[PDB]
């Protein structure tokens, strides 16, 4: 029994060595094709011609692909709203326009640049701002609304209100998008090997694509370098374009995107603007909000709807509000369509809530930490959308949390750092979060596995759930081994495949070690069943002994096991019953110090204290908490997107757009999981843990915010209950615009003011 | 070592085993383009579809790769790995007094956050400086510091410093078509003379946008009157540029608050950016050309006692 | 036509064509099929593809060991220019190189797909200095990105070797 113990990801010393197969380092076929997709460069425009004369003298140079080409349909994406390849208009600079297939990657690249698209521009709509004037959006409001919104504000003393943007975000799993597509010769049949967390729609869209059954098309997964969301839907974009490759020469074609292209084409997460209202008491007690959101969903859904949900869900973060209205806009514009990122909508709203908190406690002039602690929900309490919190531990994070992280003394440390330095200021800031565990599409909240052993007494468990790096299969080789009382040196995961489990989820939403646990814990527990006779007849016998006697009796070693999570359907309409099954939570602290000359900040410290229940793999997890933060890090204060008027990415490679660096972390980093709190909700009173604490990353976004309301009492004003508007990301630009001062000013010059202050 | 010649689809690679070989091959080829760590040219060839048809690796010679020291700095060969730069300069800093290593320290502190081992490794001190980004971190400490460079070509040798007239174009520099860079001498700083260099975090376009220096200024002996000041940018142009106007007021000036305000009155009109400028950030970027020559400011101050 | 001759694990390779334009990443995966180097990224970034270079200094004596970006090097620069790859350094059906040991049981490896390179910028580092300082070890990695770790749990396996 390893559950409970740190236990080293099954796949990490190959990793290491390089003997990790990843889905391009699949060798070739002899035969093995090439293929480049063909991508608009424009925002909104009709397509007029297609001329592909220069890239058919390209030396190996096979053909080109468009619309024409698919046997069966070019309607695809998950609400039937985009194109396999575009038609008669692009809507999006990195819209699939068609596909140049080649002999190398090389020759695939140098055909692809020399295809001539002409075009025709139409009107486009690129900002939030565009949309909301164009009223260009995806469906109805979505709303949640609760007690009584004038009547609250009535009795607030205080009423502040607002904007807030805050940017999107590109995935960098390290390895991009890849498909390889084999076509069999025979009935339709297909084999692809592809870096995507959802099989069952990549079978399905190719099926769709090519007018065969689903049946005929096989789909397998090994593991992917990296996915975080981004391999949730849109890998389906190069996986079907593949498959017609495959389709249509007879031969194997693989792709895998490069850098520039995977960022251009494939979707990230969502910007939101909020226009934001809160009412509260002198005492910094919160009695009204309202809250609009607006996402830049993009030229398609996609999943832009339910990160909407979550958003409104999470609106609330850790605090009772009594009276409270949300609601959320999806804007359709013409930008590549965004998807799934680690949070789903939750750090959005989460950071707007937070945003909103911090202006409170400045209003009123008090310590932030009680302004928060003030408004947190107790044990028991409803939330918003009238969910109950048991096992509600965040009380527990933050006491332990402020406690491990001296935070209190830090504080005097900070001010006094403050009151001594002049162009330097340091900030200091504790956050909580909790985070809603299930899908919020009930019907996804389902799992399988197969299990089979061997007449050795070996193991094979297959299960519905893909490896991206977060240690799942490592997981299930756990709880398998626990279930049967086996040593996991006598179990195996291979893959994941649609032939051995059909009709998965994505593994997405952080439920997965809870639910295909549950499934392979199932399967398990049939098979110990079907064993028991044996062990009867020879209770001092081995697993080995059992397992060939169950042969020799013709007892079937081979069953599936099955898992749908209990109690799940919040409805909009009557706003109850459950969206989540439970609740995720922890509490981050973090100090940065700033230079108000240039923008620039150090991460000095951060402490987290993380509520994860029972851990299966207490080094896993705490490798969760330690990634998802510095993604939320990125998020909050590096990572930035930026674009031509006319709609086209500038930032499309490592140089231009900043994921966290080795030397971006906390000098001090510390990551603590709280003792003593089992979930009985989850397998073996484990909880969900890997979108979880990425919000936790806004920890040092309000640090720096600190530090600039440092600096401006220091050089910009004297009043210390001001209210300036920081969106995300903090990048240097950002921080050094609001340390007003004499050079922003010029104020040296001189000048004349100013505020500057003198 | 022999000459070898390499044959592809589209391009035709020497690579010269001799200074003389290189000449004799820029001067039949003059559009050949030099690679030694292919940093840039590998760049532009995937991500620019720039075609060159043909290369000269002049990486081989011995000349393009010497590390010398003089009597007034320490001269580095063209094809010289950033890696070796950076080594050599931390020599000369941890053994040279203060007063002669200003200079350095400011190459130093260009280098410190730039690329990573990998790319420092290959990039050479040539191909940094003959590319001439608008945002290289090197070409502003060179300039602000007359870094001289020699220059070669079949039968021509000559050493000029690099002033603002060494880029006169986007992406291009005063070198002739038959010319190569050979070596560039980094100099040790006089007594009364300090150097500062700072750069942007952000970049966030290809070549544009971010704003980086190089500071001089040497006074009259024991004083604090100014004889000479530089000033020079990157990220604040389509190149490298020299706030020259700005700092030929202040010669004969002193050190004082009142320079510290003619200076930054000088610089936030001769640098200033229309509002519809390549890269934006508009206005972080005059903060920074003035927040760093305070940072400047104060540093000289603080030399100066 | 010229033959170009390099070595990649210890082994010659003479490639009697070589084009100018074949990068070592390229080469290393599709001609010699070596494919724990990675790509990430084609333009110097990331550091996925990160090999150790050795070649002898004809101005120092010296053999010298260093790390570059294979997605950026010319093949047609490495003639008598010895490769290290990931494989060359240790393997699981052998025996695992300290480096490779280190990081995977230190859960610096999630999803893995970062772990040659990083691996490669240490174990380059070890070969130009067997007791590196923490802080020696903190700027080998200046130019290698993961998206998964935090980087903690790296540095962390790493300072074992301080
Ligand atoms: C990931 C990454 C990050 C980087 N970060 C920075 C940074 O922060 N700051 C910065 O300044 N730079 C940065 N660089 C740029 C890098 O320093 C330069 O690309 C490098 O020094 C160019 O050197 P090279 O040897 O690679 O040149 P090559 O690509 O081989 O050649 C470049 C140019 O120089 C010419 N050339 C080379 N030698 C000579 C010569 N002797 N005479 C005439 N022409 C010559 C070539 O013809 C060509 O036009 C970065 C590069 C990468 C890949
Ligand atoms: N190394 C690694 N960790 C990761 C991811 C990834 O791609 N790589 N994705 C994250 C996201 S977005 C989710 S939803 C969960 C998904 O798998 P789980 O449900 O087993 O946590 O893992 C998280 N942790
Ligand atoms: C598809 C989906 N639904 C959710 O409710 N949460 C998620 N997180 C990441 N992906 C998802
Ligand atoms: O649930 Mo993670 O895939 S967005
Ligand atoms: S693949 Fe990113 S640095 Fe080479
Ligand atoms: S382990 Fe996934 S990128 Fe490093
Ligand atoms: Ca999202």
């Amino acid at each position: 029994d390893t559950v409970g113990r740190p236990l080293p990801h099954l796949a990490a010393a190959m990793q290491a060595s390089g003997e990790a197969v990843y889905c391009d380092d699949i060798p070739r076929y002899e035969n093995e094709l090439f293929l480049r997709l063909v991508t608009s460069t424009r925002a909104h425009a009709k397509i007029k011609s297609i001329d592909v004369s220069e890239a058919q003298k390209v030396p190996g140079f096979v053909c080109f692909l468009s619309a024409d080409d698919i046997p069966g349909s070019n309607e695809t994406g998950l609400f039937n709203d985009e194109t396999v390849f575009a038609k008669d208009t692009v809507t999006c600079v990195g819209h699939i326009i068609g596909a140049v297939v080649a002999d190398t990657p090389e020759h695939a690249e140098r055909a692809a640049h020399v295809v001539k698209v002409t075009y025709e521009d139409l009107p486009a709509i690129i900002t939030i701002e565009d949309a909301i004037k164009n009223n260009s959006f995806y469906g109805s409001e979505l709303k949640i609304e609760k007690g009584d919104l004038k009547k609250g504000f009535s009795e607030a003393d205080n009423v502040v209100s607002g904007e807030l943007y805050i940017g999107g975000q590109d995935h960098f799993y390290l390895e991009t998008h890849c498909t390889i597509a084999i076509p069999k010769g025979e009935e339709g049949e297909m084999e692809l090997f592809v870096s995507t967390q959802n099989a069952m729609k990549t079978q399905s869209f190719v099926a769709k694509m090519l007018g065969v059954p689903v049946n005929r098309i096989l789909v397998r997964v090994k593991r992917m370098g990296g996915g975080f969301g981004g391999k949730e839907t849109r890998s389906t974009l190069v996986s079907v374009a593949v498959a017609l490759a495959a389709y249509k020469t007879g031969h194997p074609v693989r792709c895998m995107l490069d850098r520039n292209e995977d960022m251009l084409i494939t979707g990230g997460r969502h910007p939101f603007l909020a226009r934001y209202k809160v009412g509260f008491m002198k005492t910094g007690t919160i009695v009204a909000l309202e809250v609009d959101h607006y996402s830049n969903a993009g030229n398609s859904r996609d999943l832009s709807h339910s990160i909407m949900e979550r958003a409104l869900f999470h609106m609330d973060n850790c605090y009772k509000i009594p009276n409270i209205r949300g609601t959320g806009r999806l804007c359709k514009t013409n930008l590549s369509s965004n998807t799934a990122f680690r949070g789903f909508g939750g750090p959005q709203a989460l950071f707007i809530a937070e945003n909103w908190m911090s202006e409170v406690a400045v209003t009123c002039g008090l310590p932030a930490e009680e302004v928060r602690w003030k408004n947190m929900y107790k044990e028991g309490d409803l939330t918003h959308f009238n969910q109950r919190l048991e096992g509600f531990s965040v009380p527990r994070c933050w006491d332990e949390c402020l406690k491990s992280s001296q935070y209190y003394a830090r504080k005097s440390e900070v001010d006094k750092f403050n009151k001594e330095n002049c162009w330097k200021k340091r900030g200091l800031c504790i956050i909580p979060t909790k985070f809603g565990i299930s899908f919020t599409v009930p019907f996804l909240n389902q799992a399988g596995a197969l299990i089979h052993v061997y007449t050795d007494g070996s193991v094979l468990v297959s299960h519905g759930g893909t490896e991206m790096g977060q240690g799942l299969h490592t997981k299930m080789v756990q709880v398998a081994s626990k279930a049967l009382k086996i040593p996991i040196s006598k179990i195996y995961i291979s893959e994941t495949s649609t032939n051995t489990v059909p009709n998965s989820s994505p593994t997405a939403a952080s439920v997965s070690t809870d639910i295909y646990g549950q499934a392979v814990y199932e399967a398990c527990q049939t098979i110990l069943k079907r064993l028991e006779p044996f062990k009867k007849k020879n209770p001092d016998g081995s697993w080995e002994d059992w397992v060939m006697a169950a042969y020799q009796d013709r007892v079937s070693l081979s069953t599936t096991g099955f898992y749908r999570t209990p109690n799940l359907g919040y409805s909009f309409e009557t706003n109850s019953g459950n969206a989540f099954h439970y609740f995720t939570y922890g509490v981050a602290c973090s100090e940065v110090e700033i230079d108000c000359l240039t923008g620039d900040h150090k991460n000095l410290r951060t402490d987290i204290v993380m509520d994860v229940g029972s851990s299966l793999n207490p080094a896993i997890d705490i490798g969760q908490v330690e990634g998802a933060f510095v993604q939320g890090l990125g998020l909050f204060t590096l990572e930035e997107l930026h674009y031509s008027p006319e709609g086209s990415l500038h930032t499309r490679g490592p140089s231009t757009y900043k994921i966290p660096a080795f030397g971006s972390i906390p000098t001090e980093f510390r990551v603590s999981l709280l003792r003593d709190c089992p979930n009985k909700k989850a397998i073996y009173a484990s909880k969900a843990v890997g979108e979880p604490p990425l919000f936790l990353g806004a920890s040092v976004f309000f640090a720096i915010k600190d530090a600039i309301r440092a600096a401006r009492a220091q050089h910009t004003n004297n009043n210390t209950k001001e209210l300036f508007r920081l969106d995300s990301p903090a990048t240097p630009e950002k921080i050094r615009n609001a340390c007003v001062d004499k050079f922003t000013t010029l104020c040296v010059t001189g000048a004349p003011g100013n505020c500057k202050p003198w | 070592p022999k000459q070898l010649r390499f044959e592809g689809e589209r391009v035709t690679w020497i690579q010269a085993s001799t200074l003389k070989e290189l000449l004799d091959l820029k001067a039949q080829h003059p559009e050949a383009k030099l690679v030694v760590g292919n940093t840039e040219i590998g760049i532009e060839m995937k991500f620019k579809n720039q075609l060159f048809p043909m290369i000269i690796c002049p990486a081989w010679i011995p000349e393009l790769n010497a590390v010398e020291h003089g009597p007034e700095g320490i001269s580095f060969g063209a094809a010289c790995a950033l890696s070796s730069v950076e080594k050599t300069l931390l020599e000369a800093v941890a053994k040279l007094p203060t007063q002669k290593t200003e200079v350095f320290r400011g190459v130093l502190e260009q280098l410190r956050w730039f690329a990573g081992k990998q790319v420092k490794s290959v990039a050479s001190l040539g191909g940094n400086i003959i590319t001439a980004s608008p945002i290289s971190d090197l070409n502003p400490v060179f300039m602000a510091s007359g870094t001289k460079l020699t220059i070669v070509s079949r039968g021509t040798r000559r050493t000029v410093p690099m002033d603002h007239t060494f880029f006169p174009s986007y992406r291009k520099t005063l070198l002739g078509p038959e010319e190569i860079l050979l070596s560039i001498e980094i100099p040790y700083s006089r007594e009364d003379e300090f150097f500062s260099a700072f750069k942007q975090a952000s970049r966030r376009e290809d070549d544009i946008a971010k704003v980086t220096c190089g500071m001089r200024v040497l006074f009259q002996p024991g004083s604090m009157q100014v004889k000479e000041l530089a000033l020079c940018y990157g990220g604040m142009a389509d190149r490298t540029i020299s706030a020259l106007k700005t700092t030929q007021k202040q010669l004969s000036k002193f050190w004082n608050e009142k320079l510290l305000q003619d200076v930054c009155a000088g610089l936030a009109e001769e640098l200033s950016l229309s509002p519809d400028a390549p890269g934006g950030m508009i206005e972080f970027r005059r903060t920074l050309t003035l927040s760093f020559f305070f940072k400047f400011y104060l540093t000289v101050l603080k030399k100066l006692g | 036509a010229d033959e170009l001759v390099f070595f990649v694990n210890g082994k010659k390779v003479v490639e009697k064509n070589a084009d100018p334009e074949t990068t070592l990443l390229a080469y290393l995966r599709r001609k010699l099929g070596l494919r724990g180097t990675k790509l990430g990224c084609g333009e110097g970034g990331c550091g996925a593809c990160t090999v150790m270079l050795s070649k002898y200094d004809r101005l120092q004596d010296k053999i010298i060991h260093f790390s570059a970006n294979a997605c950026l090097a010319p093949i047609c620069t490495l003639h008598h220019v010895a490769v290290t790859t990931v494989e060359g350094i240790g393997s699981t059906k052998t025996r695992l190189h300290p480096v490779q040991e280190r990081i995977a049981k230190s859960h610096g490896s999630q999803c893995g797909f970062c772990t040659p390179g990083i691996v490669m910028s240490m174990y380059t580092l070890l070969r130009n200095q067997p007791e590196p300082t923490v802080e020696e070890i903190e700027d080998a990695f200046q130019g290698n990105l993961c998206r998964c770790t935090g980087y903690r749990p790296i540095l962390q396996g790493f300072r074992t070797f301080a």
